[PDB]
């Protein structure tokens, strides 16, 4: 300590400064992590959000800032990059309503919904994502509705017998994917519909992790 | 079919059969000398240097850290545009630090500049898939693998990939150059090794003795072998100069799968990370754990050993960064 | 085209086997960490 | 455009200030940290004043402490430099350095152009010469002495060369006494023992002459040599 | 009286 | 007789077996990572320091003297005060930090710190010596006239000057800190109430209600075991038929409490369960 590294601990201070600057303003914001269910995910709710590789989207709402991750469709595998995103405040699941009926541009091995509850549970099992919560994003509302008026809405599922309405419909459908994961105390899974009017659907998504950064703050304190 | 058929005849004794006259290491007891703190976010790749004085750690809250071991003062905080990064690299004499993230763009910074702030140098965004390792061969030319199950080899004063490695089946997970950087070996999830070369311009022999996804790799200074770091809790370290495996380190004892290779100056000490919150000491000769390097929190993700084998670095995933000696 | 690369360098894996013992025999006592270093040597104190 | 600019009056009468205002461009402010070094008519350069980044590290040179007020404003890039009273003493050319401390950097590498004023324990850095009248072309050598031994503890010598081109501010040379600067040619080779101090200009080009320099940079305040020009 | 105080007994 | 002085050797076990490991969980684990974890350390080692001055006290009222030195006295009967402030004043600030935390993020932040973390808790520790020095440049060793025997309290010149001290520590150690405790509690679950509903949930799920029940027995506890302590001592103002029955173990309460608030923090909390 000459003259140098007087001035190297001081500049060390400065930059631990910066770095505990940095950690601030990076746990008041909001990230969210969109992995959709088919080849593009998340076609309504990265519409409204104000800006190869993923594609982050960061904007501001109700004074609270939000990051929205998306990873589209990548060759990769999922096991070598899932727990990169362990600690993100919300995750949101895009899932279509017309994939009980529809078959995918493949090989046709399993059913599009069927793939989607399969794809929605791998997430649950992972043992990084154990504590975040999903937000499951129903699409095509009145799509899904003018399906049922053809179809006997027991493609995937062949055991259920219920109405054939949208309002039962919606509902079944919601209760069925939340008994895929196996850790129901850990993750609180939110269901919403997508809607068009382009300020209800981040409504609920600021309700929702308003929901989980009250439940972080009181793990900090240890309320938990 | 007749590809390892002869190759099984000639190997009348193993490795560890010979080793065993020798004298045997006995115990290695490693203090941690200062705990890299600072970070807030948890480490996945490093980086040494040839003066063991300097060196780069990958974090994931979107910052480039640079340091000197010596004295532990950060010296340059780089601010990464794509906070999910998973591999970084330093340059053998200290100019330029790229780093991979999940952009799939290989920023590489310039340290040494006419200014104060770490500007960017060059962005590599050829790649498809998430870049998963990168290392220098010199201050121009760079092999940066990604997770399009291929390698590139990229040069900073041209822009574009001169060679693009695509030989791998799995996913691309690791590196590891040679002490002259003539040739390097990779080891991708489809418990492949292959020998990639420059003059050549691709691989020149492959080793599939894993069983399952391999995540780390190293490289043996002699450069005749290099030991590979698997999922299913053991390690292969297979020979270059005889196109077969030498022996194994497996042990029931461990469940977890590896996640960092590296090895010291002699070669002797296999230092190899594992998931179990701790890292292991292998014999690397007679397939003996020495000692554990325990005292991290979470899992360790990078293990990097110095040039001189003088400080071993261990970085897991509760933001805290070891030096051991 | 799996015979583009493959090599007749195997025809005994003993002898490889006994370069890589001395090699790491060679450069054991220029390793701190198999040597014990005192601490007026080493960095880090 | 890394050039730096100052601001100074013609001269000033005693009992008032000038409020030297230094401006910055080009490189990255609020990291390197502002220098103040004045030079005398046929004179040797002197520190006065440090300020380290972000007003953290204020030093003060023993022949200015208690007069000469040190301040900057880095939102706006610029360096002021406040006095009480002003003596016939301090008629010089004031000089920035913008230099910066961190393993394997170059300190002390591009002094600013420096503006001019007039008024109507330590290290003594002694150099064993003052001009050395010799034909260019090769080698030639120079040495600078120092009054305690700059060879500290983790292994660091802090010696700096300076060759301040007639008519022009000084450049840094070999930083550490051994290892070359940043835009200097592979001419400059510096050795020695602590206190040895050699420096052999093996090409000595015709830009090479000028009034050469050796700083401590181990004690407060820190002094300047004596002066070696070349012919 | 009161005989009594925060921990001890105190003279009346 | 000895049958309260059993249960005060309980009493102090209890503190020590738990309080020993509060201490090795936070500093082994955790090891200061937040504000959070400063002020359970604070409770942690407020207790042993109040936990290693009861024993002076707990067998003094059943010898009805005092053997320890005169000088002696007056500061551990000013430190095992101070131990009973510095422990509901940290309840108090951890508390504002559990309301502020949760109800405003945004100005939570410049508190996550450890830099304020620090200064915060040796402020309330200065903070306890400005309400019990008035109790300490008073204290002194008087005889208590009844038997001509050796006794250390509090000495007032006239007994006017009594009634302003017994209800001090009641306005400043009893009301006032659980009002704040009552206070910023109700406003976390009031506003955990209030933003659990609008994401969809009408009633209270399954981690709502083991908080609020989590949170609402460390009110009614820290009630039921200080203002039974409380009430105490300003019924013996008035008629002394008390005959000193109900003060061993009145001060029994208040040895329990203190002794078990670490323990009921840490052992139900996520750092205690890792290590178990």
């Amino acid at each position: 300590l000459s003259a140098e590294d007087k001035a190297a601990v001081e500049r060390s201070k400065m930059i631990d400064r910066n770095l505990r600057e940095d950690g601030e303003k990076a746990a008041r914001e909001v990230k969210l992590l969109l992995l959709g269910a088919g080849e593009s995910g998340k076609c309504t709710i990265v519409k409204q959000m104000k800006i190869t590789g993923i594609v982050e989207t960061h904007f501001t709402f109700k004074d609270l800032h939000f990051k929205m991750f998306d990873v589209g469709a990548q060759r990769s595998e999922r096991k070598k990059w899932i727990h990169c995103f362990e600690g993100v405040t919300a995750i949101i699941f895009c899932v279509a309503l017309s994939d009980y009926d529809l078959v995918l541009a493949e090989d046709e091995e399993m059913n599009r919904m069927h793939a989607s509850m399969k794809l929605f549970d791998s997430i649950c099992n992972n043992k990084w994502f154990t504590d975040t919560s999903i937000i499951l994003f129903l699409n095509k509302k009145d799509l899904f509705e003018e399906k049922i008026k053809k179809s006997p809405l027991t493609i995937c599922y062949p055991e259920y017998a219920g109405s054939n309405t949208y309002e039962e419909a919606a509902a079944y459908i919601q209760c069925q994917f939340e008994d895929l994961n196996k850790r129901k105390d850990t993750k609180e899974i939110y269901t919403h519909f997508t809607c068009s009017t382009d300020t209800k659907n981040v409504q609920f998504v600021f309700d929702a992790v308003t929901d989980v950064i009250i439940k972080n703050n009181l793990k900090d304190c240890g309320l938990f | 079919n007749q590809i390892r058929d002869a190759r099984k005849a000639c190997a009348d004794a193993t490795l560890s059969q010979i080793t065993n006259n020798i004298d045997p290491v006995g115990r290695i007891q490693m203090r941690t000398r200062r705990t890299l703190r600072g970070h807030l976010a948890k480490i996945y790749a490093m980086h040494w240097g040839t003066d063991s004085r300097l060196l780069v750690s990958a974090s994931q809250d979107g910052k480039l850290i640079i340091w000197d071991s010596y004295t532990t003062n950060k010296v340059h905080a780089i601010p990464l545009r794509s906070s999910w990064v998973m591999t970084c690299a330093y340059a053998p004499s200290g100019n330029y630090v790229a780093c991979g993230g999940l952009d799939n763009i290989c920023s590489i910074y310039n340290l040494k500049t006419r200014e104060g702030n770490v500007r960017v140098s060059r962005e590599l965004a050829g790649h498809t898939g998430y870049l998963s390792c990168c290392r220098f061969l010199d201050d121009n030319q760079i092999v940066t693998s990604s997770g399009d199950t291929t390698c590139a080899l990229w040069d900073i004063e041209t822009g574009q990939q001169t060679t693009t490695f695509t030989g791998h089946t799995g996913d691309v997970m690791s590196l590891s150059l040679a002490p002259d950087t003539r040739l390097f070996v990779s080891g991708a999830c489809d418990a492949s090794a292959k020998l990639w070369d420059v003059r050549e311009g691709m691989c020149r022999q492959t080793f599939t003795g894993h069983e399952s996804d391999i995540n780390a790799i190293c490289f043996f200074p002699n450069g005749n072998a290099f030991a590979t770091g698997s999922d299913d809790a053991t390690c292969r370290l297979f020979d270059l100069r005889a196109d077969q495996e030498l022996m194994t380190y497996s042990h029931d004892n461990i469940i977890c799968g590896i996640t960092s290779v590296s090895f010291s100056k002699s070669g002797r000490l296999l230092l190899a990370g594992y998931d179990d919150f701790n890292c292991n000491v292998w014999d690397a000769l007679k397939a003996d754990r020495a000692g554990v390097l325990a005292g991290h929190d979470n899992r360790v993700s990078c293990l990097g050993v110095t040039d001189d084998g003088m400080a071993v670095a261990t970085g897991s995933w509760d933001s805290f960064l070891k030096i051991w000696n | 085209q799996l015979k583009m690369e493959a090599n007749i360098d195997r025809i005994k894996v003993s002898k490889a086997a006994a370069d890589l013992m001395a090699y790491c025999e060679a450069h054991a006592k220029e390793d701190p960490l198999l040597t014990p270093v005192p601490a007026s040597e080493n960095p880090f104190r | 455009d890394v050039q730096l600019v100052e601001s100074g009056g013609g001269l000033v009468q005693p009992g008032g200030s000038r409020k030297l205002s230094c401006s910055a461009s080009g490189f990255a402010f609020s990291s390197f940290g502002m220098h103040w070094v004045r030079q005398a008519p046929e004179k040797g350069l002197e520190w006065v004043a440090y300020i380290s980044s972000g007003s953290g590290t204020i030093y003060y040179a023993d022949t200015v402490k208690g007069r000469f007020t040190i301040s900057r404003d880095d939102p706006k890039n610029t360096l002021f430099l406040q006095m009480t009273s002003l003596r016939s003493e301090d008629t010089a050319m004031y000089y920035c350095v913008r230099s910066i401390y961190y393993y394997g950097s170059s300190p002390f590498d591009f002094w600013g152009q420096g503006t001019t004023l007039t008024v109507s324990s330590d290290i003594v850095m002694t150099q064993a010469t003052s001009s050395v009248p010799v034909t260019p072309g090769e080698s030639v050598s120079i040495s600078c002495r120092s009054s305690k031994s700059l060879l500290h503890s983790n292994g660091n010598t802090y010696l700096y060369w300076f060759l301040q081109r007639p008519g022009q501010s000084p450049q840094l040379l070999i930083y550490r006494m051994s290892n070359l600067a940043s835009g200097v040619p592979d001419r400059f080779s510096g050795s020695g023992s602590g206190t040895a101090f050699t420096l052999t200009i093996s090409r000595l080009e015709a830009e090479d002459v000028g009034v050469y320099y050796c700083m401590q940079h181990l004690e407060y305040p820190l002094t300047f040599g004596a002066g070696t020009k070349l012919e | 009286c009161k005989n009594f105080f925060w921990k001890t007994f105190t003279s009346c | 007789m000895v049958a309260i002085q059993c249960i005060y050797a309980l009493v102090c076990l209890v503190g020590l077996v738990g309080n020993a490991l509060v201490i090795f969980v936070i500093l082994r684990y955790a090891k200061m990572k937040t504000a959070t974890n400063i002020y359970l350390l604070n409770l942690a080692v407020a207790d042993e320091l109040f936990m290693l001055s009861v024993p002076f006290v707990a067998s003094s009222a059943a010898l009805r003297h005092w053997p320890f030195g005169s000088v002696l006295c007056r500061a551990v009967l000013s430190v095992d005060g101070l131990n009973m402030f510095t422990s509901v004043f940290c309840l108090t600030v951890l508390s504002v930090d559990r309301y502020v935390a949760v109800v405003h993020p945004l100005r939570a932040a410049t508190y996550r710190r450890p830099s304020v973390a620090k200064l915060i808790n040796l402020g309330v520790w200065l903070a306890s010596l400005l309400v019990t020095l008035p109790i300490a440049i008073f204290a002194d060793t008087r005889p208590a006239r009844g038997g001509q025997a050796v006794a250390c309290n509090l000495q007032w010149p006239h007994p006017a000057w009594s009634a302003v001290f017994v209800v001090y520590t009641f306005l400043l150690g009893f009301l006032l800190p659980v009002l704040a405790i009552g206070l910023c509690y109700l406003l976390i679950v009031g506003k955990m109430r209030a933003v659990a509903l609008r994401a969809g949930w009408q009633q209270r799920r399954r981690s709502e209600k083991k908080i609020t029940r989590l949170v609402l027995m460390f009110v009614v506890v820290f009630v039921l075991c200080w203002m039974p302590f409380y009430v105490v001592q300003l019924l013996n103002l008035f008629v002394t038929s008390l005959d000193a029955t109900v003060n061993h173990v009145s001060l029994i309460l208040s040895y329990a409490n203190s002794c078990a608030n670490p323990i009921l923090y840490g052992f139900l909390s996520d750092n205690f369960r890792r290590f178990f």
